[PDB]
């Protein structure tokens, strides 16, 4: 739950106060 | 009374318990989120001066 900078279209290719990694 | 078992508690002992340690000019500031805090093992032990 971070404060992201996101990019103007995300996509996958082939200050934060929660973090869980499975 | 019944409640889940007492797991996943919060890191004290990183703080406390630490190898090293920061200047006052510049403190390490950990942040402690999402856990269950036990502050009997603070409070209670003797190793403390205050
Ligand atoms: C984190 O939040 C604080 C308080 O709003 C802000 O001053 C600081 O610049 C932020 N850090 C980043 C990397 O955004
Ligand atoms: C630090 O380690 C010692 C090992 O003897 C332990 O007794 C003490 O309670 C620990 N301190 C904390 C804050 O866990």
């Amino acid at each position: 739950v971070c404060e992201f900078q996101f990019c103007n279209d995300p996509f996958l290719g082939v200050n934060c106060t929660f973090e869980y990694v499975s | 009374v019944r409640f889940p078992n007492i797991t996943n508690l919060c890191p004290f002992g990183e703080v406390f318990n630490a190898t090293r340690f920061a200047s006052v000019y510049a403190w390490n500031r950990k942040r402690i989120s999402n856990c269950v805090a036990d502050y009997s093992v603070l409070y209670n032990s003797a190793s403390f001066s205050t």
